[PDB]
């Protein structure tokens, strides 16, 4: 199935921005879907994950409430807004399908390809 | 009167007859056990609370 | 948190050379693990899950084992497009997490 | 909405549109409902399953067997049918895969699943009891096979029951659909030779006491 | 054999299986040794086998 990502690009130190993921060739609202990470430095990490419903989400500690992750599944596109951006935070961002509505008993999951926020 | 938190409908399939009248009764049993002991309940309250009244203004 | 620890860090073998890499939890997780192949320029694609079930279009090729907190990585005898950092992360719950990724290189 | 409970279990393509919440308070369906078990057979202890599922506290669904990596020496594509149509296309429940023969044979089966991660399995699957001797040829090949589905509590064997049947949405044969419960740390099993429907979807769930179905045309 | 109740009321049917106290019988009564029997309407479906024993 397919998974485009947009948004990204430069961004100064503060500020904020908006990631998007566009999904097809599945009913987005039968999945949970969520946002990994990957820095020139620390190879992957995960960000956020947001259940089906949208009714749950986690994030990474190392986030804390600085990104909130949020859906749209009548347009079946997963958001990710990040603000109070840092240097830690330039990364190449990827969008994810997580082969359950509720996290915890998915398996395995897909990435579409990325988009790259530079903070500078 | 305090309620706890219940669910009065049942499913019962083709051959499960003998059950679904057993719950019928059931349901039976109470609703004329609540009916009649509230009319009466009522009224019994009804003659006394008048009553009361006239030994108040006596 | 479950760290993954994975090695070595890079690898170099020739074509048709057997190799095979290493990864381990700092807590039993079962065979709640997933490899990941990355090529240069594309998002990790997913070859292995649940520590040793092969994944759809995957070479024959490629296979894994290992259970609670030893686990391996196999992609039998190395052709050339198998040129990837291969990455171990788990599921056993949250936050998930990645090892450093194995990158592998041939000559 | 329209569909009834089995519908939505067993992923009538009808009830794809429903959404999916992770906890209910009681499950409501309209009187006009009727979308479920379009492939006319049997639904075993279906009345325990709705009561079962009327209130839930907490609920997912997840792949339990990958439709595109479980099954390397069957056919998952060729398993639809007329009876269960999507917008005119012949097709089937999207939480069961109907597998059939590849090429010429059907190796037996065998597949698990552990439940490790704390709640309740529901899992389903189906027989497929073909009108003919032709039928079984045309789908398994194997001329008499078995069934066999188990737990640590559940234990089971089927076998084909093979008869011309009066005809209900066009088919002259059955598929009757069973379930069961897999409790933490245990596994399910899987065997066949044949006439096996297999689960893709699963649903894991932790229970609330106290609930019901109402059934109306009330708005929510 | 079939029958269609097209008709507007329920029916009832009953039938029966026979169960040989043992083989002899049945070559007396089917001849053929191994056999099944079928019933079934758009809601009824089962497949039944004779139990042969000496009861
Ligand atoms: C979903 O339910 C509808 C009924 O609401 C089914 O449509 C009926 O199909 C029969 C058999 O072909 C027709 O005789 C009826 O006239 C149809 N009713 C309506 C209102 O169109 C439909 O087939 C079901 N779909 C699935 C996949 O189960």
């Amino acid at each position: 199935v397919q998974l485009l990502e947009s948004g990204g690009g430069l961004v100064q130190p503060g500020g904020s921005l908006s990631l998007s993921c566009a999904a097809s060739g599945f009913t987005f609202s039968s999945f949970a879907m969520s946002w990994v990470r990957q820095a020139p430095v620390k190879g992957l990490e995960w960000v956020s994950m947001i259940s089906a419903g949208g009714g749950n989400t986690y994030y990474a500690d190392s986030v804390k409430g600085r990104f909130t992750i949020s859906r749209d599944n009548s347009k079946s596109t997963l958001y990710l807004q990040m603000s109070s951006l840092t240097a830690e935070d330039t990364a190449v961002y990827y969008c994810a399908k997580s082969d359950s509505s509720g996290f915890q008993y998915g398996r395995r999951e897909f990435w579409g390809q990325g988009t790259l926020v530079t903070v500078s | 009167m305090n309620t706890q938190f219940t669910a009065v409908g049942k499913e019962f399939n083709h051959l499960e007859k003998r059950i679904e009248n057993l719950n019928k009764k059931v349901d039976d049993g109470f609703l004329d056990i609540w009916t009649y002991n509230a009319e009466l309940l009522v009224l019994l309250e009804n003659e006394r609370t008048l009553d009361y009244h006239d030994s108040n203004v006596k | 948190d479950i760290q993954m620890t994975q090695s070595p860090s890079s690898l170099s073998a020739f074509v048709g050379d057997r190799v095979t890499i290493a990864c381990q939890a700092s807590q039993d997780i079962r065979i709640h693990l997933n490899w990941y192949q990355q090529k240069p320029g594309k998002a990790p694609k997913l070859l292995i899950y649940d520590a040793s079930n092969l994944e759809a279009g995957v070479p024959s090729r490629f296979s894994g084992s290992g259970s609670g907190t030893d686990f391996t990585f196999t992609i039998s005898s190395l052709q050339p497009e198998d040129i990837a950092t291969y990455y171990c992360q788990h599921y056993h719950n949250l936050p998930r997490t990645f090892g450093g990724g194995t990158k592998v290189e041939i000559k | 909405g329209k569909c009834n409970i089995a519908g939505w279990i067993l992923g009538n393509p009808e009830c794809e549109s429903l959404s999916t919440a992770s906890s209910w308070s009681y499950i409501v369906e309209t009187p006009s409902s009727d979308n479920g078990t379009c492939y006319p057979g049997d639904f075993i202890d279906y009345e325990e399953l709705r009561e079962q599922l009327s209130s839930v506290s907490s609920f997912e669904r997840f792949e339990i067997f990958p439709k595109t990596s479980s099954w390397p020496n069957h056919d998952s594509n060729k398993g639809v049918t007329a009876a269960c149509p999507h917008a005119g296309a012949k097709s089937f429940y999207k939480n069961l895969i109907w597998l059939v023969k590849k090429g010429n044979s059907y190796p037996k089966l065998s597949k698990s699943y552990i439940n490790d991660k704390g709640k309740e399995v529901l899992v389903l699957w189906g027989i497929h009891h073909p009108s003919t001797s032709a039928d079984q040829q045309s789908l398994y090949q194997n001329a008499d096979t078995y069934v066999f589905v188990g737990s640590s509590r559940y234990s089971k064997k089927f076998k084909p029951e093979i008869a011309i049947r009066p005809k209900v949405r066009d088919q002259e044969g059955r598929m009757n659909y069973y379930w069961t419960l897999v409790e933490p740390g245990d596994k399910i099993t899987f065997e066949a030779t044949g006439n096996l429907v297999v689960p893709r979807y699963a649903f894991a769930m932790e229970r609330n006491a106290g609930s019901g179905i109402i059934i109306s045309d009330t708005p929510v």
